[PDB]
């Protein structure tokens, strides 16, 4: 997952 | 020598071999999709994840006073024949840019090797393999016949920027996180990406900067590969262990937290905040657990089914975990080896370190804020390529991540979405  | 041997088009006719409508053990009912084999173990299907997750088949966005801060919606992206088709040669595309290098060459193929265990035996006499590690392929005659797969790419579901490895579970097995493994499917899509500040100080705060340079898409994919690496040798780390983040104001004043999963996967300094001495239960909990496979496999007498001999698979696992076998033929975890391994697929492949294969810009630290998100269309050679990706060689955009620059290369980069300020 990229994340925030 | 390519990755794909094969450049499909959306458009080619199904052979039920290679191209295909197939059916994914989603525990549910759907109508068979379109898919394409692109390497062995590997297929990408290329439409909107509705599958995977029964409860997100819905595309359409909710009401502006519901939408949060980092995501993206368009309920219509990848329903047309020329969405997908270019979606499909985008995927290849990245995955030869990847397999172009020395890691991506060697995280591909510790992903074909990684075939998810065969553990789905209720008696520990006899080895069987688990279904939901396949798809069901509809022949020419119309049957469907099983699959055993590692890896799908499929389009992304209704948050259009949530990439992320989804796979499905067990009753009663943790099959990511047990030393088994499971197939893995990447939400993911090449036809867009995002934008990235190059000061730290600018990146890592959240209202500051617009997105001056775009993510090489192969590393976001890489990313996911990674992940999906640690997935499929189940040796993933449990999201519920995290790092509270204490290096970021701005993360901080929110408690936000980042999972050592994550951490891990990025590299480089960020893999420092997991301590070692967690690092060492890991380690050890892993080991244990490869250890079992080892003794499950000894336990074996027999197979289940006709597709291989029992030898066969016994042979494949010992390859995948690199087992040791005695002079009894027994199994037995080697130290060395598994150390080798486990850090081989959580040191060596790395978003960072990928960063300096494609050496391209990005961000240095997973502990920042997106900046934006944009459109592109990497398919065209005169816009993207498998040896430099945006940054052209022989051309105004070789130097200096000049590709990269969306505001120097601005013909290929369409603002969809600020993000800053909205955190
Ligand atoms: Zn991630």
């Amino acid at each position: 997952r990229r994340g925030i | 020598m390519p990755f794909v041997n094969k450049q499909f088009n959306y458009k080619d006719p199904v052979n039920g071999v290679d191209i295909a409508y197939i059916k994914i053990p989603n525990a549910g009912q759907m109508q068979p999709v379109k898919a394409f084999k692109i390497h062995n173990k590997i297929w990408v299907i290329p439409e909107r994840d509705t599958f995977t997750n029964p409860e997100e088949g819905d595309l359409n966005p909710p009401p502006e006073a519901k939408q949060v801060p980092v995501s993206y919606y368009d309920s219509t992206y990848l329903s047309t024949d020329n969405e997908k088709d270019n979606y499909l040669k985008g995927v290849t595309k990245l995955f030869e840019r990847i397999y172009s290098t020395d890691l991506g060459r060697m995280l591909l193929t510790s992903i074909v090797r990684g075939i998810p265990f065969w553990g789905g035996s209720t008696i520990d006499t006899e080895l069987k393999v688990i279904d939901t590690n396949c798809i069901n392929v509809i022949q020419p005659d119309g049957s469907y016949r099983s699959e055993e797969l590692n890896l799908v790419i499929i389009g992304p579901s209704a948050d259009i920027i949530q990439f992320e490895c989804k796979s499905f579970g067990h009753e009663v097995l943790n099959l990511t996180r047990n030393g088994y493994g499971s197939t893995q499917y990447i939400r993911f899509s090449p036809d867009f990406t995002f934008g990235f500040e190059e000061s730290l100080e600018v990146d890592t705060n959240p209202l500051l900067g617009a997105g001056k340079f775009a993510t090489d898409p192969a590393v976001t994919l890489a990313h996911e590969l990674i992940h999906a690496g640690h997935r499929l040798y189940g040796i993933a780390i449990n999201p519920n262990r995290v790092f509270k983040v204490n290096t970021n104001a701005y993360y901080e004043m929110s408690g936000l937290e980042v999972s050592f999963e994550e951490l891990r996967t990025f590299g480089g300094h960020d893999a420092k905040f997991i301590d070692s001495l967690q690092e060492n239960e890991f380690r050890l909990y892993y080991y244990n657990k490869f250890k079992d496979i080892a003794s499950t496999l000894n336990k074996a007498k027999s197979i289940v089914g006709t597709t291989a001999s029992l030898q066969y698979m016994k042979n494949v696992f010992k390859e995948k975990y690199l087992l040791s076998e005695d002079t009894s033929g027994k199994f037995s975890v080697d130290k060395l080896k598994f150390d080798k391994l486990y850090k081989m697929l959580t040191e060596i492949y790395t978003e960072d370190n990928f960063v300096k294969f494609f050496k391209v810009l990005n961000r240095k630290t997973y502990l920042n804020f997106d900046k934006a998100v944009f459109k592109i269309n990497i398919v065209p050679k005169v816009n993207y390529t498998i040896y430099d990706g945006f940054n052209l060689r022989n051309t105004n955009l070789a130097a200096n991540f000049n590709g990269q620059n969306t505001e120097i290369n601005n013909m290929n980069f369409t603002k969809l979405k600020n993000f800053t300020g909205l955190f």
